[PDB]
């Protein structure tokens, strides 16, 4: 659906911006995150459940694009979908709540300054 | 006449000539009109640029000038010769030209030179007074022995502000490239950063009267060769319509991934079309070409194609 | 010839060792680096370690002329990078992740 | 009796059908006898398995395994379904049933299931008690509906000494491998760690005694899809020959690029062949066979060929 790509497009937007929906959810993880005595547990998990809400339909929404007619759309950037997939599942799971490099060029590059 | 479209200029896995093809039929679909081969990866643009091509290889770049051509679409032809040519050499200078010659014989009629990303070696020392004059002299006569071609583009090794050593407006460089490349020869700029976030009209105005010419922006607002986990599906923003009358071209550098790139086309054609008749955002917002692009992408997610 | 690719193997030999040509060069500018009538061997082992860069880059673009385009497209981005290094070695002896990694930076790890 | 050949199993830019025909040859030539086909960065593989392949796809499939059995290489098609399959669900299984016959249509008769690289979902929990059995029900019903493949193959989620909770001996996941997965089919490992320095011929008796057969070596030895900058030209090192009449097997994972792979090929070729009549270093030197290796190497670069 076209709100699916205004949703797909926010995720990737720009080099020094994020999308609308992109910034929403980022705005409010940085907010549960951040926060008998007072009733503040009740805006709490009343805006905890809204984003494992808003987590289970960006999942919805990137297993449908897998489903997608045109495999040659699909295929050239799901690699990038598929990461932030697994990405937002350790995100609402947590709101529910080599080693010596480079070879021979790189071990030479540590005995140069630069 | 303003030159609008893509350059294929990035690091990483070219482009395919099934890939290379469609993108004609898309740019000519939307009035785009330039394309600009530059695959920093493909060893005989780069690298190995001596080497000359082989049948296989001649028969394939003929076959995609030819389609080019059929889509109205101007095949500009790049070369990178910076990280090893010895500039004085005539050896370098008349295998620049045996390579350009065989390029033309392919059908390619415009052509570049690169000296971006790229400290002078003792016999360039002895022969040349700069940096910048060792580029605009190899350049210069290049484009002449090429007959003076109508489309010829020179991409400077300050190509943005931030590059430029110690300003944009007192660069010695810029100011040999202004003051002795020929006026025929076009120079290719980023903007004020190599990825810039805006590209004012004030900073455009500046490049303009050191190079003494308006230059063909060079865009990398959709470059994602810098970060495997970056994707740019957002919409061409920050570049004024009132930049249009200011410059002799607009070049996308876009996303390595071919499909990601319909937006970043589609809202650049309509960002050009909304101000296609100069003056010396009002017209364009990229809120709105944004929603279009979306709108026509989403028909294409239907269409069944297979891999 | 066999000398080249024995070199060839010997830089990019196996993964927890280097091949006898590229661990000789690399103990030979250690020694170089850890050094300032004595002067006099510095001066002959910064002079030969100076001929051992510049039979390699020989070999470099020996190799980079190569009748087997196929072979040598595969493997020169390696070889492109070890050249710039060997330079810079022999002229010094001569002397962010996008919404997906701003989510991933809030998260336990 | 012995598996030995070439695994396309690394991350990456799969290889092409021309270079994969040419492995053949290669394999054919030495003396070697097996391929797995298990690109990691192939959808229809992994990431995308449950995805069925189209006209084209199936055509080429059908073209590389005919290719495979001309050389007398053994084309082992692997599917790793364990980033994301419900094992509990019959849809599931059904999913991997019809890709896994139509692959079987296209000529192939060798299978392989990899679970490597991958906490389980509550349904799971309910039928499954435990990952281990998870896994090993799957795969049993999979050989036995495939009617009992001679060749199939099977690599579980600790495939090096290093992944095995809380060690290789005690291993519960193991010990539940070796007692509840079929006798006639495979377990791959690739040694002590991912990319093992060397292989002990005390480690795998280690290994053999808790999945209670001799398995099949999965060597990431010469494999450099882990870090940019490295290439591993050197011989086939680390692994005795005394090894060879303790295994059923030896597949090489070697260098994602192509011709890089010729030596990593050439020595393990030596190295089968030193002592593939044996009794459950003496017969090779690395050194001799690297030897051996670029002076057979030496004379392809002299041969012309085009890009």
């Amino acid at each position: 659906t076209l709100e699916d790509l205004q949703l797909l497009a926010d995720l990737f937007y720009l080099p020094y911006e994020h999308g609308p929906k992109g910034a929403q959810m980022l705005r409010e993880f940085q907010w549960l995150r951040a926060n008998k005595d007072s009733e503040k547990i009740e805006e709490w998990r009343s805006r905890a459940a809204k984003f494992e809400e808003m987590c289970g339909l960006v999942m919805g929404m990137f297993t449908r694009l897998s489903n997608c007619a045109n495999r040659t759309i699909l295929y050239d950037m799901y690699s990038y979908v598929w990461d932030i997939k697994s990405i937002m599942s350790m995100v609402k799971s947590f709101v529910q709540w080599w080693a010596f490099r480079g070879g021979l060029a790189g071990e030479f590059q540590r005995l140069l300054p630069i | 006449r303003f030159l609008c479209g893509v350059v294929e200029g990035f690091y990483g896995r070219p482009w395919v000539m099934e890939q290379r093809k469609e993108l004609f039929r898309r740019l000519q679909k939307w009035e785009l009109n330039t394309y600009l081969y530059a695959p920093k990866d493909d060893y005989k643009h780069r690298m190995f640029w001596r080497e000359m091509y082989s049948v296989e290889e001649a028969e394939q770049l003929m076959t995609l000038i030819s389609a080019a051509r059929e889509y109205e679409i101007e095949f500009i032809y790049a070369i990178s010769p910076g990280l090893d040519i010895t500039f004085s050499n005539p050896k370098e200078v008349s295998t620049l030209k045996r390579k350009l010659d065989q390029v033309s014989q392919f059908g390619c009629r415009s052509f570049a030179l690169l000296f971006d990303d790229i400290n002078m070696c003792a016999a360039d020392k002895e022969v040349f007074s700069s940096f910048a004059h060792a580029q605009v002299s190899i350049t210069n006569e290049i484009y002449q022995y090429l007959g003076e071609p109508e489309t010829f583009l020179f991409c400077p090794t300050e190509y943005c502000g931030t590059f430029c050593y110690p300003n944009v407006s007192q660069s010695p460089y810029l100011r040999t490239v202004g003051e002795k490349l020929l006026p025929g020869i076009e120079v290719l700029w980023t903007g004020p950063k190599v990825v810039s976030k805006e590209i004012p009209v004030e900073s455009i105005e500046e490049v303009s009267k050191i190079i003494k010419r308006a230059p063909v922006i060079w865009d990398n607002i959709h470059a994602n060769d810098y970060d495997q986990k970056r994707l740019f599906l957002g919409p061409y923003k920050g570049r004024s319509t009132e930049l249009i009358p200011r410059l002799k071209g607009v070049l996308t550098n876009p996303n390595c991934e071919f499909e990601a790139n319909y937006v970043a086309i589609h809202t650049l054609a309509t960002w050009y079309k909304s101000n296609m008749n100069g003056v010396r955002d009002v017209l364009y917002s990229p809120q709105m070409a944004l929603k279009l692009a979306l709108t026509e992408w989403l028909q294409e997610f239907g269409v069944p194609h297979q891999y």
